[PDB]
RNA sequence: GAAUCUCUUUGCCUUUUGGCUUAGAUCAAGUGUAGUAUCUGUUCUUGUAACAACUGAAAUGACCUAGGCUC
RNA sequence: GUAUGUCUAAAUGCUCUUAUUUACUAACAAAAU
RNA sequence: UAAGUGAUCUAGAAAG
């Protein structure tokens, strides 16, 4: 398990991972990936962590995107990526609560 | 604490075959593990020009790449592999593959030998 | 030391590798050479 | 390169550690003297 | 004679460099050696009539000092 | 000797597969009769 | 006529 990831998805790991949802709460929104339809989240904490997670991202996608090669294709498939994470960003402030 | 450590400790209730199937319950869900291209340090066997910038990358050259499976496998029983590199000047992602029949590597939409 | 990729299990000049390769083609040649006998004996009797 | 040759070395003061070292233990507390 | 500007040469300028080590080592190797880590799919989610009862909800904004009626 | 760095506003249970590993790490060391 | 007594090192852990 060189390489840290191995360590991280390490089944210890996991298995505390999973201890720490069961009591008290403990989520790492970053560690799953957020799911592709929402309403199936009847929480409302949870949302607004995905929420929250999806912006980050979008924020992640922008930093890079201005990068001096503007020329290079990466930047213009992420325009589109940054186009998509914006659009995940918008549905997640659905109107039920 | 050591490298070298014997025996990780575990809490006093962990049942390892239901611990396993926790962990395969949010395996599905965990963002790393079900994914494809994982990492891999390589040195470049090909020695080879990097098509966009002309970056002339040479014999064993280390990179840390990206190796994933590719799903069609050379005959039968032995599996092949892209192996993700970036040029050091230009961003343009070369990789290469290993077709065994020749026990050498193949060129994939990256760059080309000399 | 000098060359890593030797100490890789993807590396197809890894001598393992090139000997697992070897065993594949014989089982499956061997393979090949019954059926083909058969072949050629149907091709014949037709 | 950062492989770097150099100009001066240093000297400056600070407050002390208070960190027990080996060395620094007692050991010849006696001084010898000369016979004038 | 004095003021200034432009060009050339000399002086002054990075007419080129901020360590040491076995030129640091090697342009070779079925490697060996130590360590660290766990996986494959497939699925579960009665009508009709009569009698008793109501005629209507929700939104925000117009009045008065969160509450109270009207539109 | 398993490098590293930046980046962070405050569906549920189910089972079935194994005589294996898309395994990863190379800082470590390198010869014949 | 007399052999054959005794001398007994060690001892693992980290990092590199
Ligand atoms: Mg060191």
């Amino acid at each position: 398990m060189s390489r840290n990831v191995d360590k991280a998805n390490s089944v210890l790991v996991r298995f505390q991972e999973q201890q720490a949802e069961s009591a008290g709460g403990y989520k790492d929104y970053s560690r799953y990936q957020r799911p592709r339809n929402v309403s199936k989240v009847k929480s409302i904490k949870e949302a607004n962590e995905w929420k929250r997670q999806v912006s980050k991202e979008i924020k992640q996608k922008s930093t890079r995107i201005y990068d001096p090669s503007l020329n290079e294709m990466q930047i213009a498939e992420l325009n589109d990526e940054l186009n998509n994470l914006f659009k995940e960003w918008k549905r997640w402030q659905w109107h039920i609560d | 604490s050591e490298r070298k450590a014997i025996n990780k400790y575990y809490p006093p209730d962990y049942n390892p075959l239901e611990a396993e199937k926790l962990s395969r319950k949010m395996a599905k869900k965990l963002k790393t593990m079900n994914k494809s291209h994982a990492s891999i340090r390589l040195m470049t066997p090909f020695s080879m020009r990097c098509l966009e910038c002309n970056e002339y990358i040479p014999k064993s050259r280390k990179f840390n790449g990206k190796k994933e499976l590719l799903k069609e496998k050379y005959l039968d029983s032995i599996k092949i592999y892209r192996l993700t590199i970036s040029c050091p000047r230009c961003a343009n992602s070369i990789a290469f593959r290993t077709d065994p029949g020749n026990s050498d590597y193949v060129m994939e939409v990256g760059g080309v030998r000399n | 030391s000098g060359d890593l990729n030797l100490l890789k299990s993807w590396n197809p000049k890894l001598m393992k590798n090139r000997k697992k390769v070897w065993e594949t083609e014989q089982d499956l040649i061997t393979e090949q050479q019954k059926l083909n006998t058969r072949l050629k004996e149907i091709e014949k009797e037709r | 390169p950062q492989l770097e040759a150099r100009s001066g070395a240093k000297a400056a003061a600070y407050t002390p550690t208070g960190i027990e070292h080996a060395r620094l233990l007692p050991g010849h507390t006696t001084l010898k003297y000369r016979k004038f």
